[PDB]
């Protein structure tokens, strides 16, 4: 009955979770590393873009 | 995909004759159609073009007025009606299938041709014959009178191979893109001046290689580079 | 017995909650309080794609970042040339109730599906010039809400039968099934393609291993139905839009909710979420006829896309990040830079 | 300006636009209906006897019929879960929702009323009218005449209820069955008129299993719905 | 012909000033809301925008007439501005009449026949009939530019568009204006309505409140059109059949010009009747 749910919870419980501070640092690192390649965040020179 | 043609033969000069093309195996209504002539020993020459919906019809300067093009989508049949025939109109006529959308491959399929015998950006192929042996790599070069690189970023150069006794087969469209069914051996590159490179040559690549422009009508071919073993 | 199993499940849930709570070393908002705000992103429409008879539910950008596929409830997919507004393809659909579309990474196939419970794959590049139904995938017992292509031969789909499914294309049979207690509404594939996260109508988003076929992780926190989901470009984070008028960014590695994006002036649910190329901008379509562009690290609404007279249903950012295309119930797609 | 291939692509787009306009001419003239009900409700019988007169897990069933040279598409749902909160959003633009209720079953009449309340008060159907088909009227008549089960055992408001003056009893049918069926209709119409303002209207209809007029009532109600929509759109109210 | 114009100095300036002040802002909100209806796939938007444009042309022409009546009826603005302004004041009202007739016919088609004539209620048909109507202006405007209408009276004032002892080219174009421009449009309005009023009061979906409200709006529209135009066209007839001498011109001058001023309220009543009373407008206001 609920044995499948118990097994799923056990399988999803024993995992290696890093600190949320490291997660935030990784997300910030990705955003800062690829900031120069984001046309919407950093606008294009209006001549390289294909819509103007 | 099959494009059979009919309606040619011996006709006395100054007469008239209608050429028909039966298309079977593809959506004829969504494809533009071309009539391309080839003299018995000379190269290819574009005769006419009809668009999907019959809203854009173009003729060559040497056939304009006295030739007319038409299509019947429900009957899937192309027609070229020709009047005031001259000695210059002794050629094998080919029906060519060409769709036009982003990423499409125009001139993808050619028919079989009909013999009719009576009784402008310049493409230069400075080399007409090339001695070649299997296993080697050869490069066929073409030149253009005007730059074929448009502002949209497309260089409108086309490559065709005419094996002995066969219709031209598309190899490369837009000077870089490989057609469907051609081996990855073929590769093309260029700028006004172009080249077609064949690597690890096989025995089925012998024939005449033609380069065609599509930047602006009329569509002009080259003389052709014959590759003989 | 049943009571023992229920007690064990409750204990395991409490253990998971405690483990997640014992890792909140520093909130993401506190850490990013030092980084500069992105400022007002004054995105502007550049092309309006019109020609859809009825409301649009799904859009997908091509890998080339130029070809669009849009699914509308007129029984039609339309493949748009984004640069020239030209209509490359118009595919009639045998089921008019379409809720999802997918454009294959190779560009050779498109996908559609909806209340007909069938994932229809259409072949674009054929010897004949017409777009033909490559095949129809059946086996879901509920409406098909999202479909995504791993490659030309595998496709992952989510249905209202509380189930996702990974399908083979050459043999139209469910290679594997993924079993959520509510309607599954959105899918998102990791860039590595080895995982996918799915949000359902139970305020729960589950990260699944595609090859193995079991639920790797589950994430809660929402108060209502989850309607949209997407991956941060990293592949180790994902954002969920919900009917509780909130977006939430989770991280698989932390196995807990990172951050929430909400405002008191918006009370309408999020219907489509997408990330910019950098992941700094989180674009979310809403029922308030708008598409709000949030700063994914600061929870500050940085921009608004207001060009639709009806609810924004679908939203997507190109592979190169040049443009963002949003399609609404006003029968229009709009391309913004 | 444009290359030759670009002009030809534009021509292809123009032809696609022409086909889309031809398809708009059909979409605008075709009315989409959403059939809702329960297993007890004879909506399957209605579909059968309306398709006659005019895949295993497939979740939608489209029945296309035509009345007075106007086309209608009913869309029955048959392979979806008991939850309805989400796919119902797909039907915010349908002309009408045909709600079929088994009036005979007193035990499940409250469930039907609750389902109708959910449909009527839904956020995405606030401008959509409901054609209410109180099906199986012959079974209700037989049950009330051969009286063994009473409505007073299920709804303790039937005793203090009188037949409304604006009633249209069928010829040669007892006042008891009229009272019963109008009580059921009044329960449904009370739910309908409790809210909704005037954006949408519930059209009640006493239908049977073998009635051949159901298509006619759908046509009339849809004509009225489109009339109201046009009065609103063309600035008359 | 010695005709005096004191009505042009007592009541005419008031009327023009008011119609200008209360109609120029009105027929700009009206135009904006018509454009909003144009954004949606609404055929009525074309007709509303065109009617507002015609009224705006009338309003534009109004200040010249106000200035004219201010200086004791002396058109000191050349012989072409007089023609243009007179066309906009006399022959321009029929453009508005035709466009409200188009509105009424579109309403009748949409209400009384909801399941048919879907072709006729498209934007292409609306712009086609608008182009046809504006052709008529071009093509009437030309006819009026063919004639030269500036007459210096006894006091050296140059009257504009009005030769009192009416001319032979008149007395026949007035018949055209009455038959085609009043009688045909009023018949078209009374047929489109009362056909709408028969489609309503037959429907079982709208409440009695709304059903009475729609009838009140339709009656108000028809009555306002009648009050604006019927006196003017009746007097046009009365001046085209019993006018042969200067004596009759003095007798009927005051009445005819009062009716002409009454026609000037159509451009201030049209935005109210066709754009302001609508419930959709109230939401965006």
């Amino acid at each position: 009955q609920a044995r499948k749910l118990v097994e799923q919870l056990k399988m999803e419980a024993n995992i290696d979770r890093i600190k949320v501070s490291k997660a935030a640092a990784d997300l910030m690192a990705y955003c800062e590393a690829h900031a120069k390649e984001d046309p919407l965040l950093t606008p294009v020179p209006a001549s390289e873009n294909p819509f103007r | 995909v099959q494009l059979v043609e009919s309606g040619g033969g011996l006709v006395q000069p100054g007469g008239s004759r209608k050429l028909s093309c039966s298309a079977s195996g593809f959506a004829f209504s969504s494809f533009g159609m071309h009539w391309v002539r080839q003299a018995p020993e000379k190269g290819l020459e574009w005769v006419a073009y009809i668009s999907s919906g019959s809203g854009t019809i173009y003729y060559a300067d040497t056939v304009k007025g006295r030739f007319t093009i038409s299509r019947d989508d429900p009957k899937n049949t192309l027609f070229l009606q020709m009047t005031s025939l001259r000695s210059e109109d002794t050629a094998m006529y080919y029906c060519v299938r060409s769709i036009y959308y982003y990423g499409s491959s125009p001139f993808d399929f050619w028919g079989q041709g009909t013999t009719l015998t009576v009784s402008d950006i310049v493409m230069t192929q400075a080399t007409s014959s090339v001695p070649v042996t299997p296993g080697e790599s050869v490069s066929i070069s073409c030149r253009s009178s005007k730059s074929l690189l448009h502002s949209n970023g497309n260089t409108y150069l086309y490559w065709f191979l005419q094996r002995p006794g066969q219709s031209p087969q598309l190899l490369i469209y837009r000077m870089s893109n490989l057609a469907s069914g051609v081996p990855d051996r073929f590769s093309g590159s260029g700028s006004t001046a172009f080249t077609l490179t064949i690597s690890r040559l096989e025995a089925e690549d012998v024939g005449v290689y033609y380069c065609m422009q599509h930047l602006e009508y009329p569509l002009t071919f080259g003389a052709g580079t014959k590759l003989e073993l | 017995e049943l009571d023992q199993l229920r007690q064990e499940a409750e204990q395991l849930k409490n253990q998971i909650r405690d483990a997640r709570k014992a890792c909140a070393d520093a909130t993401l908002s506190q850490i990013t309080n030092n980084i500069d705000p992105v400022g007002r992103i004054q995105m502007r429409t550049r092309r309006t794609l019109r020609g859809h008879l009825a409301k649009i539910y799904a859009m997908h950008w091509g890998t080339d970042s130029r070809l669009l596929v849009s699914a509308s409830q007129d029984g039609k997919l339309i493949i748009w040339d984004s640069y020239t507004t030209n209509k490359v393809h118009a595919i009639p659909l045998r089921s008019s109730w379409v809720m999802t579309c997918a454009y294959a990474p190779s560009g050779n196939y498109v996908a559609c599906g909806g209340l007909d419970n069938i994932c229809s794959i259409y072949n674009l590049k054929t010897r004949e010039g017409n777009v033909r139904v490559s095949r129809e995938l059946a086996g879901h017992t509920g409406y098909l809400s999202c479909c995504r292509f791993l490659d030309d031969n595998q496709i992952v789909t989510s249905s209202g039968d509380t189930t996702c499914a990974l399908w083979d294309i050459e043999t139209g049979q469910q290679t594997t099934t993924f079993t959520h207690t509510g309607d599954v509404m959105s899918l998102s594939l990791a860039p590595d393609t080895r995982l996918f996260v799915s949000g359902a109508c139970d305020a729960s988003a589950k990260l699944w291993d595609v090859r193995e076929g079991m639920c790797r992780q589950t994430f809660t926190g929402h108060e209502s139905d989850i309607n949209a989901i997407c991956f941060f470009p990293n592949g180790n984070a994902f954002a969920t839009g919900s009917d509780d008028a909130t977006c939430r960014l989770f991280d698989l590695r932390a196995d807990q909710e990172l951050m929430t994006y909400s405002h008191d002036n918006i009370i309408c649910g999020i219907t489509s979420v997408s990330f910019s190329k950098s992941g700094r901008l989180l674009l979310a379509g809403y029922d308030d006829f708008n598409c709000n562009v949030w700063d994914a690290l600061k929870a500050d609404r940085a921009g608004v896309l207001a060009g639709h007279d009806n609810r924004v249903s679908c939203l997507g950012v190109t592979d190169d990040g040049m443009a963002v295309a949003t399609g609404s119930w006003d029968s229009f797609l709009k391309i913004w830079n | 300006t444009l290359s030759a291939e670009d002009k030809a692509a534009v021509e292809r787009s123009k032809m696609i636009e022409k086909q889309l306009q031809k398809d708009k001419q059909v979409y605008r003239a075709t009315h989409r209906l959403l059939l809702l009900g329960a297993d007890n409700s004879g909506k399957s019988t209605i579909v059968k006897q309306m398709r006659i007169y005019h895949v295993k897990t497939s979740g939608i069933f489209e029945t296309k019929f035509q009345v007075d040279k106007v086309n209608f598409h009913m869309f029955d749902v048959g392979a979806q879960r008991d939850e309805r909160r989400k796919w119902i959003q797909c039907f915010n633009d349908v002309t009408a929702i045909i709600f079929v209720v088994d009036s005979s079953d007193y035990n499940r009449l409250q469930e039907a009323l609750n389902d109708f309340k959910s449909i009527w008060n839904n956020r995405w159907l606030r401008t959509i009218s409901v054609i209410l088909f109180l099906n199986k009227q012959d079974l209700l008549a037989e049950k009330v005449l051969a009286g063994k089960s009473k409505i007073e055992d299920y709804f303790p408001e039937f005793a203090r209820y009188t037949t409304p003056e604006d009633a249209t009893p069928e010829p040669g049918e007892d006042p008891r069955v009229t009272r019963a069926k109008y009580f059921i209709r009044d329960e449904f119409l009370r739910i309908s008129t409790a809210s909704g303002d005037g954006r949408h209207y519930c059209y009640p209809h006493f239908t049977c299993s073998v009635d051949t007029e159901n298509a006619r009532r759908i046509f009339n109600d849809c004509r009225d719905i489109i009339q109201r929509m046009h009065l609103r759109q063309y600035e008359l109210l | 012909c010695t005709i005096d114009h004191t009505i042009h100095q007592t009541l005419a300036p008031v009327v023009y000033v008011t119609v200008l002040v209360v109609g120029f802002p009105a027929n700009c909100l009206s135009l904006y809301f018509g454009y909003l209806q144009i954004k949606a796939r609404n055929e009525l938007g074309v007709y509303l925008c065109n009617l507002t444009v015609a009224d705006l042309f009338y309003i534009c022409s109004l200040p010249f007439w106000l200035q004219y009546v201010l200086q004791h009826d002396n058109w000191s603005h050349g012989d072409l501005s007089c023609q243009v302004c007179g066309i906009l004041l006399y022959e321009n009202i029929y453009i508005s009449v035709g466009f409200l007739c188009c509105i009424s016919v579109d309403r009748y088609l949409a209400v009384a026949h909801p399941f048919r004539f879907h072709q006729f209620r498209t934007l292409k048909a609306a712009v086609g009939v608008s182009v046809v109507i504006w052709a008529k202006e071009l093509l009437t405007s030309i006819y009026f530019l063919m004639h030269e209408e500036v007459i210096e009276d006894e006091n050296q004032h140059r009257v504009c568009f009005e030769h009192y002892p009416i001319q032979a080219w008149q007395r026949a174009i007035n018949y055209y204006r009455f038959l085609v421009g009043f009688l045909f449009p009023i018949c078209l309005l009374l047929a489109s309505y009362q056909g709408i009023l028969r489609a309503v009061r037959r429907s079982h979906g709208t409440q009695k409140s709304r059903k009475d409200q729609i009838q009140r709006l339709v009656l108000s529209t028809v009555v306002i059109f009648l009050a604006c135009f019927l006196p003017y066209h009746v007097l046009l007839l009365v001046r085209s059949v019993w006018e042969a001498s200067c004596d009759f011109a003095k007798g009927v001058f005051n009445a005819y010009h009062f009716s002409l001023l009454l026609t000037s309220f159509n451009c201030v009543a049209d935005p109210v009747l066709y754009c302001f009373v609508s419930e959709t407008t109230h939401r965006d206001l």
